[PDB]
């Protein structure tokens, strides 16, 4: 029934409020072939890193309006240790390889009582600079902790905040008005998405197969996935229930191929 | 020798829409290939398929679900007419496709989700009217048309297919014309019975909407799309 | 000059980027307390606002009616943009050339706000645009939210004298503007 | 029906699984990705060469730097600056006559249905003068090729490099147009529609694609630098997508509601 | 086959008119699949 | 009688580089037959794949050999960036067809050839590095990339294949673009163990390199060449 | 791997010689000789003739010659000067106006890629007019001809010779261009790109070819030249090699390093 | 075959069209044999 337990490796999950894993695009995002564009031979999954990676994310509180997402990029919370996410021998893997091509296997988790409202909206939404300031300069720990919840503001709608290239002084620079990495919060169901609602589940479950312009991508400059926590109806409770509810999640690379082996990447 | 021919009075215009190729110039190009790639659209009804949000005017920071009083009256709790031009329809992407395009034919599917608490019990009535002179706002004037009484329990959604009931095979999807009270008639979600809480449980719960394309809407004759989404 | 000036004017050229988005309550209160100290019918007063678009969001009037119409208006207005700080004075500089061409000798004042400093590719045309507006006949202020170089500021306005916190603003203002009141006719 | 619409997928019903009804009959194939996006539509208006040009410098580009601007038409349905790919689209509201005007261009037929993320074609190129009575001539250099920016002295006349070279330059009769179908030049595998990734160039921009593009065109005219015209010529650039293939749904633009 | 009513008769091969992709060695599928 | 055309767009167009014919002008011109002459190049691949030599600015004069001093260093001996716009690539067969091309794919093979005494013992690390945001200088820091010791004895060439490792499947030429820390890496020639002569033997010996293609090297897009050799 | 370089033989390894690798698949045969040059590029700018011409008189030309200059285009892609083929190519860095200054022309877009000794290849000839609304025409002679120099009056008008013969005279529309594909026709087996042995000729040159070359075109008016015009017009003369042979491998030019 | 997409007609016969020679009476093969 709506018991199942996830077992990868050596980190097992369980969940008892399952309503399926919404696999994205294929029946088994898991079969991936290796990179064409490589001439040596890839860095396959081992176990060691064939396993879940539980990491915290900010608390979902009354005060968080609707359409307040909370984006994770895919694989870069592994590399800058967004949310306590220590990505283990993955990222001790992932600073050695130069291109990296995996698909990735969330999980969200958010424990509602039955007294409690809400419906936050879980997706796997590809390609976009969320994780980035309207000034290019991507977010630290700390400006993720001084706003807790990134309002969906008409700079997020219409593109207008994500990163440009500075002109220079020659040319008069022009009024942006739009950008092609924009948020529609109405149409984030198109993504592999399921909605964690209070009265449904405590536990959302994609499994997204590598998608990505070139056969692999680079390991420090890809963002091919983000997992995306957006509020579509605000958390509600009478005074006396347990406030600000936890979100966590739980990322597992599903098939990895790590091309182009050097050292421990300095910037 | 020459094949002595005779160029029509169309000779050397360009025309956009050609049903036809042209000269290649830097051909002999083997492109690397995109078998690795999952999820090709083949055809861009797999997505207005696809339940995107609506965007309703709460009682540009619009709500896509429907705040549930305790109040009671009798007229619909949300209704909102069924026209692929309205503005509970820009950002669907049944509506977002559809403004892109001339004709539609088929059933716009509104999809449901009571959003509320679990403990919460209580009954929606679902009507769609088809294009009357006046809008039905009583219950007793919408129990008459296309209805569905929808019970809230374990599974928490509810997907009201509309029909597709018109003269002609396919409508318009666009009708920003000399208006009346519009076909095609009205959507409206009546609350039934009131929604009945425990104690400690919050007032007011939500109804998220949602609105799909049903297995048999199709779309007709492309025109040019509306720009002023960059503006 | 030892000739009174005939006009006198006030330009709150104001922020509303994305840097001023937790400000804009305070900012807000800077420039209503200043409407509605100077309630005399020689100065006129306009609020231009810039995040992307240098928009006027009222013309250099007088009427308090007006003038609390455009208050009313500054209280909703949404920040959020990039600090187009140059397009914010471009709107002050149409209005400084239509009014020097009355035969009046008026008196031009800006007031600019900014928490987010500006990138090298605006800083230099707002730079560039400052120095117009003072071949216009302006005197610049740049009135200061919080952390902010004065450096970035030292060029936009006159001097380094002419550079406030917003805190010390209002106190500050509150005779620099009316220096020239009694200066006037 | 009774649904779950948390479970992330719903079954597109009918009128006859709540109802009694029928199904409708399959109207047209007009959503086909590879029937919809083949039809020409204009990109970008761009100014015709009358000597050897000078290609915009990369940013962040100084002033006093005399170069050609305006010319070059980067093919690509992503928003543009001064012919080199961006990531925000800028138009200008009050130009005023402070620093130099950038041509910006977007393809608003595409991304108003650009409800995905990779993108692939052919581009079939047709290049519509916009002035009476001009001869002009449509070069072009691929994804990763640059402009070759100077002048051999043919019979005492600055005859530039950009008449001859390896890629086609298609010369137009007078009165004429220029058509020709591109292939699919870039190296990466597919077009970005919306990239997440950072390009490691100068220097790295979130969201900023390299090799999104199908090339550059240019509009030149044919005649030595000695026969220099005086009046600005443009030209219009008009622009087909043959056999479209597109991959990974995603969202269209945000319709405001003011 | 596209916008393309030339059933008849292609001048050009296959290679010089469209860009086939080099080797590396209706039914409307959903794109999303709850397993 | 006539056959109705429809001329195109193109229509009286010269285009430069079209894939087709044109009319004769003097035809039936036997030609006197080419049978004596042997070596046809079938092919210009036939010439990356002879080894040509490279230019090294000595510590217009160059040098196509690397001149090995006495003297301990942790530093490679000589290190290049793998580009064929680089000056050590100009005059090369494989760098000059190349940066006639616009696109490259496969391995260039940069093959050494130590033209010392024969009584001369020693060892040479030879490290590819992938593109890094330092060039590596150390050989503690080249050990760890692809390399391969070559000792010096009896047979005095080594061939050092420098694989394809790339995200595209055909690299650009010409990194004559706003540059970094170069795409595709760095070679570089480390000395492992110092090189040890008896005595009545010339100090400092010769490392001649050479620069071939591969098995696998493969060239695309035409471009316009640059005319500057004749200036 | 071990090898020997002095033997002269390096075989093209690849990454699987040494190390753990695999072969890359083949991207494509753009490479090839028929291929590769089997373009169009420009070769001289020649003027236009206006009357009946007198052909350039052999080297040493003497002061005092009143011969017709830069109006022939001898055919090669080895340097030529005032119409006959040259060993060096020179141009005039600073041309002052004492003597005439001879018009030379090479093929810059060939010697880059004339990595070979002997070539064979047919000859397409576009000439392309560099003047609006030009009606021109193409006269030829082969390699081992001469032009023929005089006129007839027909009807009190000098109708030179060279608008009648038994060679390609191609007449131009007003606007057009005109093409046409020379075979090989010299009495060489190939052409020698490179050329080491000495012409016994008028005084013999080592390194001069006597018949490298496909002919000589050479571009006139048809009108009497009763009704000859005053200005100078040109013409510019693409060449394409069709069917081109290469043997012999051989060098690439020296490309500086400053 | 070389830079020639007509693979379906040609007009003029092979002798006017290119120019063959006269009568006398893939694998790419390497350019020096060490023997
Ligand atoms: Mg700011």
């Amino acid at each position: 029934d709506r018991v199942t337990t996830q077992t990868a490796g050596n980190t097992a999950i369980n969940t008892q409020s399952s309503l399926g894993v919404l696999c994205a695009y294929v029946e088994d995002p898991t079969k991936s072939d290796p990179p064409s564009s490589s001439t040596d031979q890839p860095t396959t999954t081992f176990t060691a890193i064939d396993r879940w990676y539980t990491g915290r994310l900010n608390s979902w509180t009354k005060a968080v309006k609707t359409f307040s997402f909370q984006a994770v990029p895919l694989p870069g919370a592994f590399l800058s240790r967004q949310g306590g996410l220590n990505g283990g021998a993955f990222t001790a893997t992932l600073h050695r390889h130069f291109l990296m091509k995996c698909g990735w296997q969330v999980q969200v988790q958010c424990n509602l009582t039955q007294f409690h409202q809400g419906a936050l909206l879980v997706a796997m939404v590809p390609e976009t600079t969320l994780d980035v300031k309207p000034d290019g300069k991507a977010k630290s720990l700390q400006e993720l902790n001084e706003e807790q919840w990134v309002e969906m503001s008409d700079d997020y709608r219409t593109g207008k905040n994500m990163p440009f290239q500075s002109l220079g002084t020659y040319y008069r620079p022009p009024n942006w008005t739009w950008g092609p990495n924009f948020i529609n919060p109405y149409q984030v169901t198109v993504f592999p998405h399921q909605i964690l609602n209070a009265r449904t589940s405590t536990s959302v479950d994609i499994n997204v197969p590598y998608i990505g312009e070139t056969p692999t991508q680079s390991s420090e400059t890809q963002n091919s996935w983000t997992l995306l926590v957006m509020v579509l109806v605000p958390l509600d409770y009478k005074e006396g229930a347990t406030t600000d509810p936890e979100i966590t999640f739980s990322v597992r690379p599903t098939s990895p191929y790590f091309n182009g082996l050097r050292n421990r990447y300095t910037t | 020798g020459p094949i002595p021919t005779a160029p029509r009075e169309n000779s050397l215009m360009f025309l956009s829409t050609t049903p036809d190729d042209t000269v290649p110039a830097y051909g002999n190009v083997r492109t690397p290939p995109v078998n690795y790639l999952p999820g090709e659209i083949t055809d861009l009804l797999q997505l207005a398929r696809i339940p995107t949000l609506m965007a309703f005017g709460r009682v540009d920071a619009y709500v896509p679900y429907v705040a549930v009083p305790t109040q009671f009256d009798d007229k619909p709790l949300i209704s909102f007419p069924i026209t692929l031009s309205d503005p509970v329809y820009q950002n669907t992407l049944v509506g977002a496709i559809s403004s892109n395009f001339a004709n539609y034919r088929g059933c716009i599917q509104i999809t449901l989700t009571f959003c509320g608490p679990m403990m919460a019990r209580g009954k929606f009535l679902l009507s769609y009217s088809p294009p009357n002179g006046t809008q039905p706002q009583t219950l007793s004037e919408a129990m008459q048309c296309t209805y569905s009484i929808w019970d809230i329990g374990l599974n928490s959604s509810w997907t009201f297919v509309i029909p597709y009931i018109s003269p002609s095979d396919y409508r318009e999807t666009r009708a920003i014309t000399n208006s009346v009270y519009s076909a095609d008639g009205w959507f409206s979600l009546h609350k039934l019975t009131k929604i009945t809480l425990p104690p400690d449980c919050p007032q007011s719960p939500c109804i998220l909407f949602f609105a799909s394309a049903g297995e048999d809407y199709t779309l007709r004759l492309p025109v040019d799309c509306n720009p002023s989404y960059v503006f | 000059s030892m000739a009174c000036y005939g006009g006198f004017d006030l330009y709150f050229i104001l922020d509303k980027s994305g840097s001023v988005l937790h400000h804009w309550n305070e900012i807000y209160y800077f420039v209503e307390q200043l409407a509605h100290k100077f309630i005399s019918p020689q100065l006129r007063m306009s609020f231009i606002v810039f995040s992307t678009r240098g928009t006027t969001l009222m013309k250099l009037t007088e009427d308090r009616e007006q003038i609390r119409q455009g208050l009313e208006e500054l209280q909703k207005v949404l920040p959020g943009g990039d600090t187009y700080m140059h397009e914010g004075f471009e709107r002050a500089s149409e209005q400084i050339y239509y009014e020097n061409r009355q035969g009046y000798r008026t008196a031009s004042v800006i007031i600019a706000l900014t928490d987010g400093e500006l990138h090298e590719d605006l800083f230099f045309y707002s730079e560039r645009e400052a120095n117009r507006s003072r071949d216009l006949g302006a005197i610049v202020y740049a009135v200061g939210v919080k952390d902010f170089n004065e450096t970035q500021l030292a060029r936009i306005a006159d001097s380094k004298d002419h550079v406030f916190p917003v805190n010390d603003g209002f106190q500050a203002l509150q005779g620099i503007i009316h220096s020239i009141l009694k200066k006037s006719c | 029906s009774t649904d779950n619409a948390e479970t992330g997928v719903i079954e597109a019903g009918n009128t006859d699984t709540d109802f009694s009804g029928e199904l409708a009959a399959p109207g047209s194939n007009h959503t086909n990705v590879k029937f919809l996006f083949d039809r020409s539509r204009l990109l970008n208006v761009i100014k015709v060469l009358e000597k050897d040009a000078v290609f915009p410098r990369p940013f962040p580009t100084a002033t006093g730097t005399q170069q050609d601007d305006g010319y070059f038409c980067l093919l690509t349905p992503r928003p543009t600056v001064a012919s080199r790919p961006a990531t925000r689209f800028g138009l200008y509201v009050s130009p005023s006559d402070s620093g130099v005007l950038a041509n910006t261009s977007l393809d608003f037929n595409f991304y108003s249905l650009a409800c995905f993320t990779y993108f692939r074609s052919d581009l079939e190129v047709t290049v519509v003068s916009l002035e009476p009575d001009l001869e002009f001539a449509v070069g072009w250099f691929p994804s990763g090729s640059e402009y070759q920016a100077s002048s051999f002295v043919y019979d005492q006349l600055h005859v530039p490099y950009h008449f001859t070279g390896r890629t086609p330059r298609a010369f137009a009769s007078k009165g004429g147009k220029v058509s020709f179908v591109l292939p699919w030049n870039s190296v990466s595998s597919v077009l970005p529609v919306r990239w997440g990734g950072a390009s490691k160039l100068s220097s790295a921009t979130r969201g900023l694609p390299a090799h999104a593009d199908w090339g550059t065109i240019y509009a030149f005219i044919p005649r030595p630098n000695e026969k220099k015209s005086t009046a600005v010529k443009h030209v219009a650039v008009y622009i087909r997508y043959k056999n479209a293939r597109a991959w990974c749904p995603s969202m269209l633009p945000f319709r405001s509601y003011k | 086959r596209g916008n393309n009513g030339n059933m008849t008769f292609n001048y050009y091969a296959n290679t010089y008119q469209n860009s086939v992709d080099f080797s590396t060695s209706g039914i409307l599928n959903p794109l999303g699949y709850l397993k």
